[PDB]
This record gives structure tokens, C-alpha cells and sequence, in this order.
């Protein structure tokens, strides 16, 4: 069955940079995209950003231009670099694969579903 | 030089005749031909997608969502009945010839002349035209038929129909692989179906370029370009039809006792009763023998699922069948699926003197009636008692996995090793004339597009550019759109497509059909007091012939 | 953009009970709404996919329903466990991005 | 050939498709559905199938005992899943003497 | 004449078998080049002095300072891969081919139009295009290499490399002899480290001018230039990596106890000791018999001074090698030195619709082991008491000369009677395919830059230049500016260069690593939807081959 | 009796190819043993129509 697993999150100072890692396996990780979401202490959701498997990014405002997603097909195993933090990043974060496989600039990077994984907390503050 | 033309105006078509009662039927066409250059000098890969229009549950069968390369080279496609003859020529081809083959055929490109476009840039906007004669316009004929086969007639594009009428055109373009996924739902559907596009497959990938793959010509104002006689393969294509169907083959019974008076209620009778009859039946738990039951050499037609929708990776798309509803003939209503329909615009038939974006539209119902009318067909037990019970016996009107709106004959082929069936006819004027065989290792006996086939391969396309007509301000390193005097070409394509046909003789007493002038039908024939012409669709198979 | 959701909701046990999101044209109107459950703690897991179907082992209890610019969730055979938060979750057309609801709290009473 | 796209994209980007132009009713082409104005792509004419669905797990009984009806091709799509294999993609059982 | 074509585009890249498993490769190369009129119609001795960078102490790496002729021509330079395969031609030959030789090179300047600027000078601004029917480009080869030579792949100068792009010639500037001086320094050198510019020797003044070296055609728009068949005389090149080094050269030691199930960890054991072995070392004063201290025939690869650089009468420059670091595939950022860095712009594979200056860049990591890991080295006593002892081995993380970053193998050097290397790989797209040899009376055994050495000749460099067309206020006594027409050129290049290449057989049981298309890859050849294309590197020696 | 293929397309078409995943399966075990993986034959695409 599907399963993912993710670390990187930590306590870091706001600005500088942070880097999550999350690795997947149990299924073709080439074509599938993968995606991350995150979650504030007590509050909703929020789609982070998603890697279709051509290299191809996609990023939500309030990071697009901030944070770089990549992938590593070999490994199974995708990274998200945080530069430049603030304190309302301040979450957990949890990674997804969508549903139906997909690739190419054109591919929607997530439509419905992943089995999310346990997922990584990350605080900013100094 | 530059004031000698280079060729010669020609849309004549000769009849010559040979021995034993053929004729060489020589059609020559000429147009002028308007190339403005190219969008973009880029190849394009673009994907079109309309999920605002098949999210909508049940419109499943409105998808458009392909990957199609866009190139900057224009395709010229001559392959239409329409480019070649007028009314006139088709009048005496389908009421004088028995069967048509295809011998050759000649294009070429001559009298090429480029103009350049300025803009005075005077608060009154103005322009003036120039000439560039020393500008080149780019040719390619593919030969080898290593560019995929893209048929004008298809999305009708194809060079225009009437000679005194200048013509474009139609822009390159070709499919890219895609995946696509897409479940069909009816109105009242819950949620909303998968409809995906997971993207292109690598392996299937290809990538074609004009440049890369076949010789480029530049013609200058003073070139002339040639491609050589090619020869045909093709099948001989029948312009006569047939009318008989299983009904109609062998020796009808002896009709014991004849009528003694006419009379439209004065019937003849066999006289035998059908158990206690002689003759020959493939049912062979029973004794009737009957027009319905009486064993026949073969079968002809066959039926098909209609409006069957078959998924690929590529997405749905709709089962063709070689021919459609039989005795429809007298409402276009009726034509249902098989019979062709055909919307094409003002180049190619439509009243050329009409405004708006609506199409002119018909729907071909051919003379044959080698189809099927399902709602005269039943399916019942083998045991065979007569008459039969409600539960022996799947009638049209018995639904077919609770749907009350579709039974058996939707589902229900009766294609076999016993059936026999015609080619498409011609279609004048939109019909395509030629085809390529496909590259598969087993092929189709017949394409519904074209009435004519190639065994082995067949011409090449032609495909024609702007040379660019670069600034002064050029700058390779660039990332912005590349800067172009804005120039155009007009020039005169001329082609030659020879026919070899045989002459018709008259196998009865009767006088057979005959397409001819009346006075319902006299105007279309005729320009309009502000000169707009209109071709109206002519059939092909008029007359008939005996199958068996 | 964002889809709207009710705040919380309450339904007594074995009783039925709905959920709602509201959204446009280019999110549920286009692609149906997906819901999540989410325990205290622990990350979500999907209820029903916008197919209309539900993941293998997802209990019969829930089904979902989409109309026009808005959609819902319903839980048949309400039980104690069902207490949990619950988002709407679509995609925008127009913005390419996943849009997820504001969330809801479900009390089992 | 594809149909020409009257409006095509300006920018690289996974939402910039382009688009046909023309509304469906109003487009120029040929199709073998003779009772509607509608063409598309699914609608428009081909000069032949590619391929042939057949009634897949048929099992048939003849003086022998029933036989699976054998198909030439399998699924469509199937390259990126092993659960799909489906029907017509053949399967090989073998030994040490052959792998 | 004016309105006549003078020359045919092509690409097309045709393979021709011939016997014994030979293939000959042609590969025609078209494009549109664009040529505006000099800056100046005056040569130019010009130099640059980047005092200020390198006065910052510790830069002395960033020393720019040379002298140079600027030249009014332009240079016309299709020495690179991607000017004549794209990647499929390029995957056919890696994949397929085991050498390469090259024949035959020619090419022709055709087609040519020139064109004058106006401006209208209109308070919305507006600006024409005429052509010059009398106008020339003025075209010289240099078939005896007179000029000297500059190949501009190593400036990613080169034509462009996509045959629907036009490119833009190199604009022709060459060397010219100057004196420098320059003392490196470190970060803390106090004061300012001696840095001073000399000039030129009055001995090595060389001068070279076309218009008095080379023959000149003068061609207008109906003229064509054609170079005639050069031929190569040079060894041929391999297509095949050697994946072995001094430990894998002759026969293994038998090993008496091999292993008993699978496993990573499930070894063999020699089972000998090592003092008691047999077979011959060169330690003539040892009994240790060992897979290091083995003698083998010869040596594969050399160290080399890394990050070196060397200083003569013209200022410092780095110290060249044949083969980069070992074991870069496990991790890139330890390629460093020797394996070559390609930084290039959009003609020639950026993506084209990129913004800004940077370019796209890259580092070559070869498929062959020929290089080296110092790290894993060390120096030991002749005595060879073991395990060895601080005061008895050299250790590269010894510091040299006081300093932590440097150690011995910074100035290692073990080439010598011995060593045995190869070839420089072709690097598609960008890398230079031939190079003229140094006319010094002894020869280096290799060129870095470009797989094929010329032995005695190589192709003229093709200069081109538009004539001054002059106004009517010339004087030719002036030393203000000189006034011409604004004048650009437009003129397609088609060139040929014939390969002669070898197919591969298989050697092996299992099967060699292959260029291959994958969804990583995938998009990377394929235009982008707005058009925009890429054209990535792709390696050249996939094929093992049997060192010994 | 086999033809040589001709490159007909700007891009690279996928071919077989070793690679660190399929790498063990051409080459025997420290025990000796051998296998033989099942291998495509069609992976150049051509052109139907």
C-alpha cells in the first residue's frame, strides 16, 4: 500500500532558509505528482506547492517566489527549500499524491486525493 | 528575368478517348493563391482542453481535448472533388461512366510574386504596398511521406472550387501524442466524473520539422516549381450502385396463381402452404420456407452499434460504419448514423454572397441500400414456435439494461465471414478524392473518407512559407518575438489529376436515373446578380447494377 | 480564493446528518468538491473523492452530493467516532492551485 | 489534421491552453453523424478504426470444452499501471531452465 | 539575375551503408544569416585592462588584460555538433556507432539580399526598408589559412543550431602580442602585488588584413559563393569509453575459497598471505604481493597541478589536462577540474524564451575513468614498513608550504613514459568539432577543445563584410566618422559535412547503456507552448570498450 | 533478414538501456546463478497515418 514519509521540519529563525524532505514508496513514484499542504495550529488548510514529474512546479501566492519543491525520481523522494521564512509559516506540513497519474506542464498538480503522511512541524521565531 | 511569367493558366478538362470504350478523363486546375507569412516562425505544442464544456454531465461526447503541433509552413490540398470539376463535368461523368480510375497526378507553383506592406503611420491611417523582388518564398514537397498525412477535405480546407476565386492555404499542424481520460455521465449523474488529461506518453512521442526532413525551395519572383508526375495504385471505384439486399438474391418461388386483372389490390399468390414447401433453409429445426427464412449465398451489409463511443488513451471517440440507414432516402431527418454529413464554408460551396459564421451543411444519403432499419429487426428463441410469445423474442422495443431509450441493435454487430459491402461513394463537391492506406500490419478493407486508397504510398504533401524578411534590428540572443517586415506572396498553383473511365451501356428496357438541370434546381447552377455562386452537393452512384 | 464552509455542526448518535460547501464556476462548478476527516492530531484522511466514490474502507455512512457552485456531505448511522473537523477541498481553474474549505466541526451527540 | 486554433496561448504555464475558436455548432468538417450540427473531436470523421473491442473474459464452448475467446490487443493506458493489465496482454509462467 | 534563386535549403541528414558495416553520414546544414554593415570600416588595436578587478588582492584568477585587432568583418564559424545533428541524428549516433571519422566539408553563401534603412523621422515615429539591387557583400575564404585561426565554440560564437532560427555571424577580432606582468597575492599581501602592462614587442607585430591576404568576391543579390569539398585528414575518433584503470588490467588473482550463498556481504576470499603470494611487483625490495603493489603493463591516466596556473610573456593562465577528477558520477560537485564547463546563450540551447544575461551553463562529466582522486593517494618511504607510520607517508591532508588548502597533489605530476589516455569526447551540442594542429616543430598528443586534430590543413574561416555603400559626402580626407547608407544582409549558408562512421557489435552478454528518451526528459525536446525551445547536452560515449 | 532504422524526428526516441535499477539482471550472481528479464521489441514509434 501506499506509504510516505517526511522530515526536515524544525524550529529556525525567521529569513534564512529551511529544507523538508518527504519519500515515498509502494507506488510509481515517476508518474504520479506530489504535492504539499499545510496546517496551522488550529486552523484550516492550505496548498503549499506541487511537482508534476517532468520537473514542472507549482506554488501557491503565498510562497510562490519564496519557496523551490523539486523531486528526485531516483529516490522516490521530493524536497521543499523555505527560503526566506516568516513567522506565519509557522506549521504543519504534510505530503500528498494526487490520485491519477499525471506529467507534463499541463498537469493539474493535485485534483482530489493522497494518503498524507504523518507530516512535519516547522516554527519561525527568534 | 523578372517580367517573364513562368507558366501557364489552365482549368480545362479533356475527355479523350481509347479503345474498347474508355475515356482518359484530364482534369486541370488553376488558382491563385494568397500566403501571408506566418504568425510565428516557432513551432508551437499546444494543448486544448475544454473542460468548461464536457464537465457539464452527459455532453461527454463535445470533447476537443487534443495536443496538436502548430507549424509556421501552410499545407496546399487539392484532394477534393471540387477542385477539379465544375457541375458540368460531373453531370457527364456520373450519367456516361461505369466505373473511374486514378492514373496520375501533377502539381506546380509558378508566377510567385512577394510584396511588402508599409504603414504611412498619418493620423488618417494609410498603407502602401511594394514590392520585394528579391524576397523568397519557401517550398517543400514531401516526397518520401515522412510528415504526417494531414487531409484538408477533412476539416474542409482544401484549395477553393471555383477557378475565377483566389484562394489560402490551410495553416500546418499535426497531432502530438496525449492521454486523456474521461467517463461518460448522464444528466442527473452524482458528483462530477474523471475528466483528465494525464499528459503525453514518451515513448510515443514525434516530433516532426519541415526543415529537418525534406528539401526546401526557394523561389524567387522569377522561380517556377514543378513536383513530376506521380502514379496512382488505387482500386477501381464503381459509380453505379446496388439496390438488392438478402431479400433480393436467387430465384423467387413459382407463383402458382397469378393475377387475372390489374389492379393495385390485385396481388399474386404461391399456392403452396409454407410447411409443406421445397426449397432450401439454414433453420434447420423447421419446415417453413419463406422470403424471411429461404437460405441466401451470403449476406450484405451488416449491422453496427450506433452511436458507439470507444475510449482509447487518446480519449472517446465515435465507431465509424461503412454505410447507414436503408430506404432513407426520402427525409433527411432519418439519415441517422453511417450517412456522411458535410459543413463547409464559402470556398467551398456555400452561398458565397451570404454573411454570418453559420455553415452550409447536408447530409449525403447514397442510392445503395446496403444498410440496416433496426427498428425492423427481432431477435428470437431457437426452439422457433409461431406465433412467438413476449418471452421468446427481444424486440427493438425492449430496453437493454433498464434503459428505456436504448435496446439490442445498439449493441449488436452481425459483421461476419458472409458479408459483403461496397465502397464509400464519391461525394461531390467536398468529398476527398484520395487516401493513404494506413501503416498498420493488417488494413481496413475499405476508408470512409475517400473513395480511392493507396496500396503502397501515394503523393506527398505541399507545404509553402514566407521566407523571413528580417529588420535591421535582429538579434538572435533575444527572448522577444522575432521582427519581421510584414510581407505576403501571391502565386498560381496549377495541377493536373488524369482519370481513366469506362463508358456505360444499357443492360435493360427501362431508362435508368440520370442527374439533370430542372427547374427546382436551376439557380444553383448560376451566379447571383451580385455574382455569388453556389455549389450544391451532386450524387455519385445514379445509376444501378445487378449484384447477383 | 477560498470555499465557504459552515463552522460547526451537530448530530445526535444513529441519526443522520449534513454538510455543506459553497464555491463558483471555476472551482466546484467545474471539479467537485473531495472531503477530509481529521482526527485530533493526526493528519487527514479522505471521506469521498469528487468521482463520487469513497476509498477501500471507508465506511457506507458517507456519500456526497454536488449542485451547481455549491456541494455537501452527508454521515448516515451517525457514530461517536464521526467526531471530527471536516474540509471541503476543489481546484481552481483559473489559478491552477488547490483550494481547500474553511473547515468544520462535526458534535455527536 | 487537428482543427486550427483561432486563439492560442501567450505564456508558458500549465493553465495556457489554447483554444479551437469556434462554437461546436458553427465549426466547419465532416462526420459521419448525419442527425446533429455538433463537430468535435470526437465527432469528426476518421478514415478507419484503430484497434477493436471484443467482448473481453468471453469464454466459448465448442465439442471441447470451453475456451477463453483470444483477443489481439489489451488495454489502452495500462503501460503506467500493472493492476490494468487486463485481457490481451499475455502472461508468461517459467522456470529456471528459461529465465 | 536579380529575380533567379541561386542555391536549394537543406538539412537533411542522411545515412548511407556501405560494406564491411561502414555507414557515411551527411549532414547539410541551411541557415538565414543576418549581417548589419561595421561599426567601423577601420581595423582596430584595442586593449583591455581590468587593473581595478584585479587589484583587489587574491583575484589575479580574473585577469582579462590582452591586446587585440578589432576587424570590420565577420566571421561565418559552423565548427560545433549542434549545426548539424539534432538530438535524434545525435541518439542514432551514440547509440549505433562505435567510431567516427571525418571526410569532407564544404559550403556555400547564396541568396543574398541587401537592404537599405530610412527614417521617416515623423512625430510618430516611423522607419522603411529598401532593397540595394546594387549593393554587394563582400565574402573572402581563407583557404590557406593565412588569417589567423579562431574557432568560436569556445565563445559560443558559433551559427545557431535550429534550422527555422536565423543566426547572426561572430563579428572577427583576433589576437594581438602584448607584454603583462602580474604577481599573485593573497588576501593580507600587503600593499599592492605587482601588476604593470608592458605593449608589444617590435619582434611578434603581426598585422594581418584581409583585403591584402585573401581573394574577395563581391557578391550582389543574384550571386552565389561556394567553397569547394575540403577533406579531412584526421585519426579517427571513438564513440566508446574505457571503464578501466591500473587495478583492472590483466589476470585476477585466483581466488581458493569463493563464495557459498548471495549476499553484498558474502565475499571471496584469495586466501593466500600476502608475503607468501606469487607473481611480480615492481618493489624490488618487498614480499608483499598485492592488487596495489601488482605490476601491471602500463598506466592509465596522470595526476596534474589542479586549479594550476602558469604565467609567460603574456600573463597568467591555467594549466591545461586531458581527463577531470574520479568518481564524479556518485557526486557532480566533485568534477571540478578537467571535465569541461560549457556556459552558452539561447542560439545555441538556452531555452529561447528565457530572460536576462545569464546563461545556461554546464559541467561535462565523461563516461571514462581515466582521471584521478587524489584524495585517495599518498606518498611512502622507500623503505615500505607497514602499517605505515606520520613520519613515513605523505598524506593528502598533509599541509603544503604552510597552507591547509594546499597539498601535494596540487603539484603532483606523474605523467611520463608510461602513461596511456584518450581522446577528448565530442560534446553535442556545443562542443568544437575540429581544430587545426600548432605549427610548432613538436606537436601536443591531444587538443582538449575538439575531438579531430587537422594534421596538415584545415577549412579557410569564412569572412564576410558589407561593401561601404557610400553617401554623396565623402571625403576621403576626413577624420570624422565616415557616412554610409544604413546596409543589413540577409543570406542563407548551407554547408555539408560528411562522417564516415562504424557500427557496434555486441561484445557482451548484457546489454550497454543507450541515450534514451524518458518522462524526465521527455519536454526537453519539444517546443514549448509559446514555442520556445531547448536544446540540452548529451554524452558521447556510452559504449564500454576493453582497455586491455 | 533485419533493416536499419533512420532517424525521421527532431527528438530521441526511448530505447533499452542498462541503468542502476535493471543492472544485476545481466550478470551473474557470486553464487553463479543467471536470469534472463523479459526485454520490449517496438520501442521505436512510427507513424500510422
Amino acid at each position: 500500500e501506499v506509504q510516505l514519509v517526511e522530515s526536515g521540519g524544525d524550529l529556525v529563525k525567521p529569513a534564512g532558509s529551511l529544507r523538508l524532505s518527504c519519500v515515498a514508496s509502494g507506488f510509481t513514484f515517476s508518474s504520479y505528482g506530489m504535492n504539499w499542504v499545510r496546517q496551522a495550529p488550529g486552523k484550516g488548510l492550505q496548498w503549499v506547492a506541487g511537482v508534476n514529474s517532468g520537473g514542472f512546479t507549482g506554488y501557491a501566492d503565498a510562497v510562490k517566489g519564496r519557496f523551490t519543491i523539486s523531486r528526485d525520481n531516483a529516490k522516490n523522494t521530493v524536497y521543499l527549500q523555505m527560503n526566506s521564512l516568516t513567522a506565519e509559516d509557522t506549521a504543519v506540513y504534510y505530503c500528498a499524491k494526487d490520485r491519477y497519474y499525471c506529467t507534463g506542464d499541463y498537469c493539474f498538480n493535485l485534483i482530489a486525493f493522497g494518503y498524507w503522511g504523518q507530516g512535519t512541524l516547522v516554527t519561525v521565531s527568534s | 528575368g523578372v517580367g517573364i511569367s513562368t507558366g501557364t493558366f489552365n482549368n480545362q478538362t479533356e475527355f479523350k478517348f481509347l479503345e474498347n470504350g474508355w475515356v482518359y478523363i484530364t482534369a486541370n486546375s488553376s488558382r491563385l493563391v494568397h500566403l501571408n507569412m506566418p504568425e510565428s516562425e516557432n513551432y508551437r505544442r499546444v494543448v486544448v482542453n475544454n473542460l468548461d464544456k464536457t464537465a457539464v454531465n452527459g455532453n461527454m461526447a463535445l470533447d476537443d481535448t487534443h495536443a496538436e503541433i502548430v507549424t509556421p509552413w501552410s499545407l496546399v490540398d487539392a484532394n477534393a472533388w471540387g477542385v477539379w470539376f465544375n457541375p458540368g463535368d460531373w453531370q457527364l461523368i456520373v450519367n456516361t461512366m461505369s466505373e473511374l480510375h486514378l492514373v496520375s497526378f501533377e502539381q506546380e507553383i509558378f508566377n510567385v510574386v512577394l510584396k511588402t506592406v508599409s504603414e504611412s503611420a498619418t493620423q488618417p491611417p494609410t498603407k502602401v504596398y511594394n514590392n520585394d523582388l528579391t524576397a523568397s518564398l519557401m517550398v517543400a514537397l514531401d516526397s518520401n511521406n515522412t510528415m504526417p498525412f494531414t487531409p484538408a477535405a477533412m476539416r474542409s480546407e482544401t484549395l477553393g472550387f471555383y477557378p475565377w476565386k483566389p484562394t489560402i492555404p490551410t495553416p500546418w499542424r499535426y497531432y502530438f501524442q496525449w492521454d486523456r481520460t474521461l467517463i461518460p455521465s448522464h444528466t442527473g449523474t452524482s458528483g462530477t466524473p474523471t475528466n483528465i488529461y494525464h499528459g503525453t506518453d514518451p515513448d510515443d512521442v514525434q516530433f516532426y520539422t519541415i526543415e529537418n526532413s525534406v528539401p526546401v525551395h526557394l523561389l524567387r519572383t522569377g522561380d517556377e516549381f514543378a513536383t513530376g508526375t506521380f502514379f496512382f495504385d488505387c482500386k477501381p471505384c464503381r459509380l453505379t450502385h446496388t439496390w438488392q439486399t438478402n431479400r433480393a438474391l436467387g430465384l423467387p418461388p413459382f407463383l402458382n396463381s397469378l393475377p387475372q386483372s390489374e389492379g393495385g389490390t390485385n396481388f399474386g399468390y404461391i399456392g403452396v402452404q409454407q410447411d409443406k414447401r421445397r426449397g432450401v433453409t439454414q433453420m434447420g429445426n423447421t419446415n417453413y420456407i419463406t422470403e424471411a427464412t429461404i437460405m441466401r449465398p451470403a449476406e450484405v451489409g451488416y449491422s453496427a452499434p450506433y452511436y458507439s463511443f470507444e475510449a482509447s488513451t487518446q480519449g472517446p471517440f465515435k465507431t465509424p460504419i461503412a454505410a447507414g440507414r436503408g430506404g432513407a432516402q426520402t427525409d433527411e431527418n432519418q439519415a441517422a448514423d453511417g450517412d456522411p454529413r458535410y459543413a463547409f464554408g464559402r470556398q467551398h460551396g456555400q452561398k458565397t454572397t451570404t454573411t454570418g459564421e453559420t455553415p452550409e451543411r447536408f447530409t449525403y444519403i447514397a442510392h445503395q441500400d446496403t444498410g440496416r432499419y433496426p427498428e425492423g429487426d427481432w431477435i428470437q428463441n431457437i426452439n422457433f414456435n409461431l406465433p412467438v410469445t413476449d418471452d421468446n423474442v427481444l424486440l427493438p422495443t425492449d430496453p437493454i439494461g433498464g434503459k428505456t431509450g436504448i435496446n439490442y441493435t445498439n449493441i449488436f454487430n452481425t459483421y461476419g465471414p458472409l458479408t459483403a459491402l461496397n465502397n464509400v461513394p464519391p461525394v461531390y463537391p467536398n468529398g476527398q478524392i484520395w487516401d493513404k492506406e494506413f501503416d498498420t500490419d493488417l488494413k481496413p478493407r475499405l476508408h470512409v473518407n475517400a473513395p480511392f486508397v493507396c496500396q503502397n504510398n501515394c503523393p506527398g504533401q505541399l507545404f509553402v512559407k514566407v521566407a523571413p524578411n528580417l529588420t535591421n534590428q535582429y538579434d538572435p540572443d533575444a527572448s522577444a518575438n522575432m521582427s519581421r517586415i510584414v510581407t505576403y506572396s501571391d502565386f498560381w498553383w496549377k495541377g493536373k489529376l488524369v482519370f481513366k473511365a469506362k463508358l456505360r451501356a444499357s443492360h435493360t428496357w427501362n431508362p435508368i436515373q440520370q442527374m439533370s438541370i430542372n427547374v427546382d434546381n436551376q439557380f444553383n447552377y448560376v451566379p447571383s446578380n451580385i455574382g455569388g455562386m453556389k455549389i450544391v452537393y451532386e450524387k455519385s452512384q445514379l445509376a444501378p447494377r445487378k449484384l447477383y | 480564493s477560498v470555499l465557504t464552509q459552515p463552522t460547526s455542526v451537530s448530530g445526535s448518535l444513529g441519526q443522520r446528518v449534513t454538510i455543506s460547501c459553497s464555491g463558483s464556476t471555476n472551482n466546484i462548478g467545474i471539479v467537485g468538491a473531495s472531503w477530509y476527516q481529521q482526527l485530533p492530531g493526526k493528519a487527514p484522511k479522505l471521506l469521498v473523492y469528487s468521482d463520487g466514490n469513497r476509498p477501500s474502507g471507508v465506511p457506507d455512512r458517507f456519500s456526497g452530493s454536488n449542485s451547481g457552485n455549491s456541494a455537501t456531505l452527508t454521515i448516515t448511522g451517525l457514530q461517536a467516532e464521526d467526531e471530527a473537523d471536516y474540509y471541503c477541498q476543489s481546484f481552481d481553474t483559473t489559478l491552477g492551485a488547490a483550494v481547500f474549505g474553511g473547515g468544520t466541526h462535526l458534535t455527536v451527540l
